[PDB]
């Protein structure tokens, strides 16, 4: 994977000694080239993960996330061009360095071989985002935002470290290939429950899970837009990639202690989706929407069925493209109106034709029209959960109905209706943010044509 | 907004119709292959076990 | 006014002095060049040729081989009076059962 | 785990006994990374000293990388020596004490009673 | 067709030759006739180009083979070499077994339309043939879990085989 | 078999061509409404021919060509089952839309987005045809939500119309309530029957379809404006008058009823589930007509009558009159 | 342009601070009436009449006729479900 | 035509391509490090023809 | 801004540990999770109790 790693780190010298105006052009073009090179990673064998090196390996689960990160990186590059114009060149290059460093840690995380190496770069993503959230934020609270996001993830991260090093002393290795191949049943000894626990809350705190999610509304609604997408699109999914990994050994414990988190989640998305319907800030809805969508994933991983894992993977990638779009969409409105209140700028279809479309299928992908990959992930979860328990259907079915309730609500309360006559600064929609939405949406329908590439290794 | 839309189709069709022409040309100038019993004395190369020649070419040059 | 600070500058719109710009940056010549190159790279070969690459990828998880090999022993089971597929993946004779 | 092993001459960086081991290759990624540490140190030097960072005095920069690789080289030679010593007392003690590390026979999968937990 | 009836059994097709005693001639007959010689004729010769071009340069593609390796039952614990071979062999057998279920469903589904309203009585043979395959599939690979493996299936096979062994002794009484 | 199935495939793609030309921004937006007329009228014209052999020999088949998902044991492919119901409904649907948007050209002409307007009726038409020309519930689900979001946009044709936005909000909301049963049936079929295509589900002999039948019943209840799921259908009248002579006029409301007759092989099995349909259908006939009896509108009253009618044919489905119900729908 | 005094304060107890929030929230002294102090955190926000936007008179020159609101005037804490599209509290003849 | 600016402007633009080929150089510097069992897995135990002397490189 | 700030910021500074608030916190807190815990546990226990001796309808279910 150094055919991706080496060019990615080579973006640092190139972006750090380019001209004072070419930093945006240079970073965007070669990051896209990295995305094209990363597209070759879509190739997967029947069941053998691509073992490029001793310390790097990939399969049908890592690559779709890998392409998601690499494809994403130019998207914040173009999104940040708007509000980063009024800055010095050296600080601007510092911003680009954080994004590239964030990307580089992401690729190493997904391509990691053993759990400890995965853990190091996994957590290492906290540092670049911590600077992004805090240094370049917009409001006073961002200082409290960073601490909330940092400690929450760390509070669960440290128990996993103790459990991980404990794995090495007991099993003899932490390599994922050996762990799955040398998998042994886990006893129900009272120590083993905490052993199971210490490998879980690390992944579910950043999912986020119901209860342990408050950093999500306190960061995504408050981070800079560029940091907002990568947080929602991929960073939450870091728990997903880990959980499919760590569950290979933590069996058959999952049968019992999934329950306290299952209905914690099962009552979760319905509860969270209710909060989304009754927000006042724009970005607060999508943030609360993200945990709601992430909640069905938690059930998908934990239930441990092949169908749910495919549904987990599809919903994971689909939500990333979606949540990035709505966060980008909110940023476009926030920039002109200098706020994020929902009913502040209702009724803008008459002035924003193309935006009103970009609202339209972005919300529809949030409603998950058929046959968008959102349903393909969502429906697979439903069938797996129903096979587990019939009474499941009412809950998340009601959730995706209250999900439908709000997912038109901002469409009504941002585009439908009459403009505000005192507002007179909604200028012609610039092609930059405009083309940004195009690059968000077309891969969604393109992947809809051939979804078979994003169901993970269980397909 | 119209500047958007013609810029997409122009740039989409810039490499859109050439590869569209190339794929159609390949289908009607080289076609596909046919199943075999693996004639003895020669093991198939890595790109031999594929139907579409473009897929064979992709595996030939990259995989 | 103890904190001597300049007043909040009004946000600039990309189209005031550059109506035909693309909303990328201030200097025009690279603003088109930026637009030309992102509009090139994004929706072109990264998108189009990328789509052909994945669509025309070689055998993905070997399902054509699955069908070809499936038809072979589908015939074999149907030929010599055998069920299409047995109930034991591993032969029950080699497994030494305890007791 | 090694300061009490017999024959350990004190304050002696690389034992003459250690010369029987493969010297670290010059291309060794561990070694070249330590060269980058020298490169990074040079850039930090010009930053505090308010100098043209990358394009500032190369002699100050080139000294940093040249120093780091050298002290990197012997540290890497000492690296494998101790690890080799760990692997030397490894097997000599295993052979000296055979009974506490018995040989395990083969009890292949066809005979184990290991159960299948129904994942439903 | 490339496929044969041993794989995909196609019930024989009969044609109820008409007898239009009515005064008016049938409208379908020449409606299909015109559809034939205004659309099919241009595409038949066009296909002749496509078929003749394929004959001009006909390359070859073969079928990937797989030499059988020792099974997980005969494989060694903590030995990563042999049991990896048995693991991959088991996974391929799973993929083939998945496609066996696919074919029998395809044959079964093809039966239903062929017999039309008589599917209830004329598709029982294909239904039971799929039924025993599905039942064999359920004790074969079902319930293993998302992290299924050769050792996991072997435990299920051993669990089923010891349960029936105990049942057989119980039946002996 | 050389005609018919191929002709149906020709009919359902030529209706997409206006959208393809519309999104290609090469079409002329001025005569596009008239261009839409020619497309729909022609698409109706090629819709008559697939009837001819069905009258002649009554042949029926299923077209499944391009395999989408393998999903281990459950392969997925786009598939249209052309049976008695689907075959003769296409000309009925095609003739209706051609006439109603013929009227709508004169009526719906005092609006800047009449080009975008007529395009929306086209985007309804292929979604509805996707629903009726379906072989697995997922494609019908594709059309189900497609028309529902289509009504959402069409009902809220005036984005400044507050009442239309509420009606559209109620329009999808009740429609999503119906899909809860669709999802319930979706999960049961993939679990107990392990199938999605219509043919396999019927012939697997699911003689215990109790919960699926309730799920099917709930789906039709939301789509066909049953009691408790009725008021969106009157609410849809808030939009432009042609829009009321559209999806919710008699087209989209009967989609759930079309689903009911679709699953008639298993629908008759449970007398209980067989009963609750004609109950709710009967209550709709009384209640909606009762509201229309003392009322002060025109479109609303005939909208209430439609719900009363929409309660009528699936009462007959409740008494096991599937084909007779489908005849009633087209009438 | 923003300060704590015109920011929403804690739950008002003394009558002078009731007047203090009255000028900040832009009503008169008798028109200020905060929510009950049951610990729900509403604090200084006044319990405005339990009405909906549908009850508002269309004929009045609203600064936001799309929802029938006016600039500067105080709004309801629970305005969101009490707007024209959502639940309405207008009287019914029955 | 201003030889200085053309290279000076675009000298940073080759950094990613050289990294790519360098990246493609060393990841396949890895296979010869992981030679071990070549044509030794009995599943792919292929008898070496006289023409070639190696299975893969 | 008064509505948003009071609906977002000034709830905790005005929040009180009042027994009423803890009461509604309790019944809307652990309540519903224990509600659905018992429901799903009872469903799973009632469902599971017939799998181990073959009393369910599973013959045509080989996907999960
Ligand atoms: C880079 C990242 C990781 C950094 C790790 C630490 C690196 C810096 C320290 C290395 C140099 C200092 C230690 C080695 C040295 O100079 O002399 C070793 C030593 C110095 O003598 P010594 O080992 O007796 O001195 C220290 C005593 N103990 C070990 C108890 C702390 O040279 C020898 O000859 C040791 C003989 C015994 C070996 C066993």
């Amino acid at each position: 994977m150094l055919k991706i790693i080496i060019p990615t780190t080579m973006l640092l010298p190139m972006t750090w000694m380019s001209k004072h105006n070419m930093i945006w052009i240079n970073a965007t073009v070669h990051s896209l080239l990295i995305s094209l090179i990363s597209l070759s990673l879509l190739n997967q064998l029947g069941e053998n993960s691509l073992n490029f090196s001793l310390t790097f390996f990939s399969d049908s689960l890592s690559a779709p996330l890998l392409v998601l990160t690499t494809w994403l990186l130019p998207l914040m590059l173009m999104a940040s061009q708007s509000h980063l114009s009024k800055e010095t060149t050296t600080r601007k290059k510092l911003y680009i360095t954080m994004l590239i460093l964030l990307q580089l840690f992401l690729i190493m995380t997904f391509t990691a071989t053993e759990l400890i190496l995965f853990y190091i770069l996994f957590e290492a993503t906290l540092v670049p985002t911590l600077i992004i959230i805090t240094r370049w934020g917009n409001q006073t609270e961002r200082l409290n935002a960073g601490l909330y996001f940092l400690f929450y993830t760390l509070a669960g991260s440290l128990p996993l470290l103790v459990a991980l090093v404990y794995i090495q002393n007991t099993t003899g290795s932490l390599n994922f290939l050996i762990i799955h191949y040398w998998s042994h049943p886990l006893s129900n000894s009272w120590s083993n429950i905490f052993m199971w626990l210490a490998c879980i809350m690390a992944f579910m705190v950043k999912m986020p899970l119901y209860g342990l999610h408050l950093w999500l509304p306190k960061a995504h609604v408050e981070a800079p837009i560029a940091g907002s997408m990568v947080l929602a699109a991929v960073l939450l999914k870091l728990g997903g990639y880990g959980m499919m990994r760590i569950t290979t050994i933590l069996n058959p414990l999952t049968n019992y202690m999934a329950y306290p988190f299952l209905m914690l989640s099962m009552w979760g998305m319905i509860m969270t989706s209710s909060i989304c319907l009754r927000q006042t800030d724009l970005k607060s809805l999508i943030a609360y929407s993200s945990v709601s969508h992430m909640a069905l994933v938690i059930v998908a991983i934990m239930i441990q069925t092949p169908w749910s894992f495919m549904g987990a993977t599809a919903l994971m990638i689909a939500h990333g493209l979606t949540s990035s779009m709505l966060f980008c969409l909110a940023n476009t409105n926030y920039e002109r109106v200098h706020s994020r209140t929902m009913i502040l700028a209702r009724g803008l279809q008459t002035l924003l034709p193309l935006m009103a479309t970009w609202w339209l299928m972005a919300s529809l992908t949030n409603l998950a029209l058929p046959p968008s990959i959102n349903l393909i992930g969502e429906l697979f979860i439903i069938t797996a959960s129903f096979s587990w328990s019939n009474i499941t259907i009412i809950l998340m079915g009601m959730n995706m109905m209250i999900t439908a309730l709000y997912s038109l609500y901002m469409l009504i309360t941002t585009q439908r209706g009459k403009y505000t006559h005192h507002i007179n600064n909604i200028k012609a929609s610039f092609t930059r943010e405009n083309a940004l939405m195009a690059l968000h949406i077309l891969p969604l329908l393109l992947l809809t044509l051939n979804p078979k590439m994003i169901l993970g290794p269980l397909y | 907004d119209r500047r958007f839309l013609k810029l997409m189709r122009f740039y989409i069709l810039l490499t859109g119709i050439p590869v569209a022409i190339g794929i159609t040309l390949v289908n009607v100038f080289i076609g596909e292959a046919e199943l075999a019993d693996i004639p003895e004395g020669y093991v198939p190369e890595h790109w031999e076990y594929f139907k579409h020649p473009i897929s064979r070419w992709i595996a030939r040059t990259f995989y | 006014i103890r904190l001597q600070e300049d007043p909040d500058p009004e946000d600039e719109n990309l189209y005031e002095k550059n109506p035909d710009s693309h909303g990328y940056d201030k200097d025009p010549i690279v603003d088109l060049w930026n637009m030309r190159v992102v509009f090139f790279f994004g929706f072109s070969i990264v998108l189009v040729l990328g789509s052909t690459f994945v669509a025309y990828l070689p055998d993905y998880r070997m399902q054509e081989w699955a069908r070809r090999e499936a038809e072979r022993l589908v015939k074999y089971r149907e030929a010599n009076g055998l069920p299409l597929m047995e109930s034991n993946c591993f032969d029950p004779n080699k497994i030494q059962l305890p007791e | 785990m090694m300061s009490g092993r017999p024959g350990r001459v004190p304050l002696q960086f690389l034992p003459n006994e250690a010369r029987s081991l493969p010297p670290p290759k010059l291309t060794d990624p561990r070694l070249v990374y330590m060269g980058f540490l020298g490169y990074c140190s040079g850039l930090i030097d010009n930053a505090i000293r308010r100098r043209p960072v990358v394009s500032a005095g190369l002699h100050r920069q080139l000294l940093y990388v040249t120093s780091f690789v050298f002290f990197g080289y012997y540290l890497l030679k000492r690296q494998d020596y101790m690890y080799a010593l760990r692997d030397h007392d490894m097997f000599a003690y295993v052979k000296s004490h055979p009974e506490d590390f018995p040989e395990k026979d083969k009890k292949t999968y066809g005979e184990i009673l290991e159960e299948f937990h129904p994942v439903r | 067709d490339s496929w044969d009836k041993d794989v995909y059994p196609e019930p024989p097709r009969r044609t109820p030759a008409p007898a239009p005693q009515t005064s008016l001639p049938n409208p379908v007959t020449y409606l299909t006739k015109i559809f034939d010689l205004l659309v099919d004729r241009p595409v038949t010769l066009a296909r002749e180009f496509i078929e003749q071009q394929h004959a001009k340069n006909r390359y070859y593609y073969y079928h990937r083979e797989f030499r059988r390796v020792p099974d997980i039952t005969e494989c060694e614990e903590k030995d990563i070499l042999c049991m990896f071979e048995a693991e991959m062999q088991w996974r391929r057998d799973y993929k083939v077994d998945q496609e066996i279920v696919n074919i029998i469903q395809e044959r079964l589904k093809a039966c239903q339309q062929r017999e039309g309203e008589s599917y209830r009585q004329n598709c029982a043979k294909e239904l039971e043939q799929f039924t025993q395959v599905s039942k064999a599939f359920q004790d074969r690979y079902s319930d293993l879990g998302a992290h299924y493996s050769a050792r996991k299936c072997l435990a299920k096979q051993k669990q089923r085989m010891l349960a029936e062994r105990k049942a057989a002794k119980e039946a002996a009484a | 078999m050389n005609p018919f199935a191929s002709l149906t495939l020709t009919t359902l793609i030529i209706l997409t061509i206006p959208i393809m030309m519309s999104n290609s921004n090469i079409y002329k937006t001025n005569l596009y409404p008239n261009y839409v007329k020619t497309t729909v009228s022609y698409a109706f014209t090629l819709s008559l021919v697939p009837l001819l052999m069905f009258m002649h020999t009554g042949q029926e088949m299923i077209i499944s060509n391009w395999h989408w998902m393998t999903l281990q044991t459950v392969e997925l492919s786009l598939s249209f089952k052309m049976d008695y119901f689907s075959v003769m409904f296409i000309p009925v649907a095609l003739f209706v839309t051609w006439s109603i948007m013929e009227f709508s050209m004169w009526y719906m002409h005092s609006d800047p987005f009449i080009n975008r307007f007529f395009k929306y009726l086209v985007l309804f038409l292929i979604t509805m045809m996707i629903l009726v020309t379906a072989n697995n519930l997922f494609q019908l689900f594709i059309g189900w939500e497609g028309v529902g979001i289509m009504s959402f946009l069409l009902i809220g044709w005036w984005h400044g119309r507050t009442d239309a936005n509420t009606a559209a909000l109620q329009a999808i909301l009740y429609n999503r309530i119906g899909d809860i049963g669709f999802v319930l049936s979706m999960a049961w079929f993939l679990t107990h029957s392990n199938a999605w295509d219509l043919q396999q589900i019927f012939m697997l002999n699911n003689e215990c379809p109790n919960m699926p039948l309730i799920g099917l019943l709930l789906a039709a209840a939301g789509k066909s404006a049953q009691f408790g799921l009725h008021p969106w259908l009157p609410s849809a009248m808030e939009g432009p008058t042609p829009v009321s002579a559209l999806l919710h006029s008699s087209t989209m409301v009967v989609a759930g009823v079309f689903l009911l007759i679709r699953f008639y092989p298993l629908m008759e099995t449970n007398k209980l589930v067989q009963t609750m349909t004609l109950c709710l259908g009967a209550i709709t006939t009384l209640f909606t007509a009762l509201c229309a009896i003392t009322q002060n509108d025109i479109k609303k009253i005939v909208a209430f009558s439609t719900s009363s009618q929409l309660g009528l044919m699936m009462v007959t489905i409740g008494i096991n009159q599937p084909h007779l119900a489908f005849l009633h729908i087209c009438m | 342009h923003v300060t704590k005094d015109m920011f929403p304060g804690p739950y008002p107890k003394t009558p002078e601070e009731r007047a203090a929030a009255a000028k900040k929230y832009n009503m008169r002294v008798e028109d200020y009436e905060p929510y009950p102090d049951d610990g729900m955190g509403y604090g200084d926000y006044p319990k405005l009449p339990d009405r909906s936007q549908q009850e508002r008179d269309p004929w009045y020159d609203w600064d936001h006729p799309d929802l029938r609101l006016n600039w500067g005037e105080p709004i309801h804490w629970d305005l969101d479900m009490y707007i024209r599209n959502r639940v309405d509290t207008s009287p019914t003849p029955v | 035509m201003n030889v200085l600016q053309i290279v000076r402007d675009h000298w940073v633009h080759i950094l990613v391509p050289v990294g790519f080929v360098f990246g493609c150089y060393l990841d396949r510097r890895s296979d010869e490090k992981l030679t071990a069992f070549r044509n030794k897995s009995l599943l792919f135990k292929r008898e070496l023809r006289p023409n070639e002397e190696v299975t893969w490189k | 801004i008064r509505w948003t700030y009071a609906r977002s910021a000034n709830i905790y500074p005005n929040f009180r540990p009042t027994p009423k608030t803890s009461l509604l916190g309790a019944l809307f807190g652990i309540g519903p999770l224990f509600f659905w815990y018992y429901v799903f546990k009872t469903d799973r226990d009632k469902k599971e109790k017939l799998i181990q001796e073959g009393k369910l309808d599973q013959t045509f279910n080989i996907s999960y």
